[PDB]
């Protein structure tokens, strides 16, 4: 009971992957996890079931790894208010508001460290390391984020097309540090990831500002090689995702340890490998 | 209150060790980009000998260390007095007897001596069952230093993997290298060469590969391309083989370590970091 645990995650390929469950059996097999999505019957109430559906990944992988280790078990569910996390009119949404909201013991995903959200949630140490990187097409001649096309845009006929997908650390980033820029690229808003390189590799965008370490892994599978990160995959503002957990979490120091010994002995390594590869 | 004693040591280009003048102040010096080199008067033993007397003197201390703790000083307002770790190591906990005791910087923070550590110190679950980290204020890993012209792929060439007297290699003794090699069994068979070799402090064993009687330096990759971007006959090769993080270290019960890690962060986000690692770190090629 006490050692049972209600955990969040979020969809986003290849740190969680998430399938329709064989109607046959109703059991998720192989690698996969049982975890539900909250689904509304109509858009007049709010009336909504659980849906059955199953997740694998690398963030899954971690997590398998934390219940057998810590020794807890859990019912994984899939946000379904917002994405990762934003504070609206001071009320945060996203896999952070149902942490912040005690809906959920853990927040387990692609979850980026950052300092707002360290003001209301504890974060782990982190686990795989990320940050904001750009993707072009290759040889596109772009120093980094303080390139003059993306501060100064207009200074440029006809001016530098960059966006990203909004909402998440990214945009607060490039809000708070670059108001020029963010007020310029907010008309190259991107719905997701797959718009994005869509936009890329058909000549509407020259350049995708986002999450470093999804964008160097869609580099590394992109068909033909042809869309890559600036600096053979910089990153500006290095971080990390962290698993979030209720400020003063007493499951924090195990995760923690837990998670460096995983580093420590290689087990990263082979999660790396099996998830995070790709042929470019 | 009372002032942080902050502990650090010799590593450059995190921090740099150098004499006071005459007069017992450091001298003005600017950087690469022309603003002033902030510099704070650091006491450590002069000699650093194995098994001597730890006599100290004031000493000079600067660096991307010592500019963050500036930075952290100004935002959570407080005072402090540095001083370099006096048996000149990181920190592991070795067995005495049935006792276990923590050397290093880590020992020191552990007894009091210290109340923060601002180093180049590795994260790792050893430490964090001790102390508290901080949020990583640098990402990097583990590299191999080579003189130049000596070719080996990385952390699986067979010569290391399946070593003799012929080539050498080495790491830090009571660093978080030395914990990585002693922690994991498939790396056993290296372990065992590199502890008739380990070197008192890394920059001992830098020169050592300079003069051809260490073939290969395994150490931090933050500080083994920096020595590479100076020394033109020596080089890194294989890339990153494992990743690791800096982070300032505080005892658990610490009143500082929410806000420490919080600027950490901010300073990640803002700039400060990267300017940082233009200042200290990559300027040169
Ligand atoms: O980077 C963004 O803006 C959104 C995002 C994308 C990938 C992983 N994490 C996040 C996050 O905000 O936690």
């Amino acid at each position: 009971d006490d050692n049972h645990l209600s955990i969040v995650t979020l969809e986003e390929r290849p740190f969680v992957i998430v399938e329709d469950i064989d109607p046959l059996t109703e059991t998720c097999v192989r690698n996969t996890v049982p975890c539900r999505k909250f689904v509304k019957i109509n858009n007049s109430t709010n009336e909504g079931m659980n849906v059955k559906k199953c997740c694998k990944g690398f963030c899954i992988d971690i997590l398998k790894k934390l219940s057998r280790t810590v020794k807890f078990t859990y019912d994984l569910y899939l946000v379904t208010n917002g994405k990762h996390g934003k504070k609206v009119n001071n009320v945060w949404n996203g896999m952070i508001g149902e942490v912040v909201y005690q809906r959920a013991v853990m927040a387990v995903g692609s979850l980026t460290i950052n300092e707002e959200r360290s003001e209301v949630v504890d974060f782990s140490v982190p686990f795989v390391e990320t940050g904001i990187s750009v993707m072009v097409s290759r040889g596109t001649q772009v120093t980094g984020l303080s390139d003059k096309k993306f501060q100064r845009p207009h200074d440029y006929s006809p001016p530098f097309r960059f966006g990203t997908v909004p909402n998440g650390s990214t945009e607060r980033n490039i809000r708070n540090n670059y108001p020029y820029m963010h007020q310029y690229m907010t008309r190259f808003n991107q719905r997701g990831v797959e718009d994005a390189l869509v936009s890329l590799k058909t000549g509407k965008l020259d350049a995708f500002i986002y999450d470093a370490a999804v964008l160097n892994y869609m580099a590394r599978k992109d068909e033909g090689c042809k869309l890559v990160t600036i600096g053979s995959g910089y990153i500006f503002a290095t971080t990390g995702y962290g698993i979030a957990l209720q400020k003063g979490s007493p499951w924090k120091r195990q995760i923690d340890l837990a998670l460096l010994q995983f580093v420590g002995d290689g087990e990263m390594e082979e999660l790396e490998t099996l998830w995070l590869t790709g042929i470019c | 209150s009372t002032r942080l004693k902050i502990v650090t040591i010799h590593q450059e280009p995190f921090v740099y060790v150098k004499p006071t003048m005459s007069d017992g102040t450091c001298k003005e010096e600017f950087t690469v980009n022309g603003d002033p080199v902030k510099k704070v008067i650091c006491t450590g033993p002069n000699d650093t000998s194995p098994g001597s007397p730890r006599h100290t003197v004031p000493q000079c201390c600067y660096g991307f260390c010592i500019d963050l703790l500036i930075k952290l000083a100004r935002t959570m307002n407080f005072t402090y007095e540095v001083h370099l770790v006096a048996d000149g190591k990181f920190g592991t906990q070795e067995r005495v007897s049935n006792k276990k005791e923590w050397n290093g910087m880590m020992g020191e923070l552990l007894s009091g001596q210290a109340d923060m550590i601002v180093a180049p110190l590795t994260i790792n679950n050893e430490r964090a069952q001790y102390i508290e980290f901080s949020k990583p204020f640098k990402y990097q890993g583990l590299t191999i230093l080579v003189k130049k012209g000596t070719r080996i792929t990385g952390i699986n060439d067979p010569r290391l993997r399946n070593p003799s007297d012929k080539f050498i290699y080495a790491t830090v003794k009571q660093s978080s290298v030395d914990i990585y090699f002693r922690r994991q069994v498939e790396l056993s068979t290296m372990y065992r060469h590199m502890e008739k070799h380990n070197y008192e402090s890394a920059a001992e064993a830098i020169q050592a590969v300079r003069d051809n009687k260490l073939h290969a330096f395994i150490w931090d990759s933050a500080v083994l391309e920096f020595e590479a971007s100076q020394k033109c006959d020596l080089v890194t090769t294989g890339e990153l083989f494992f990743r690791s993080g800096f982070g300032i270290g505080m005892r658990k019960d610490s009143p500082w370590k929410q806000n420490v890690s919080l600027s950490i962060l901010k300073s990640h986000e803002n700039g400060f970091m990267e300017d940082l690692d233009k200042t200290w770190v990559r300027y040169q090629e």
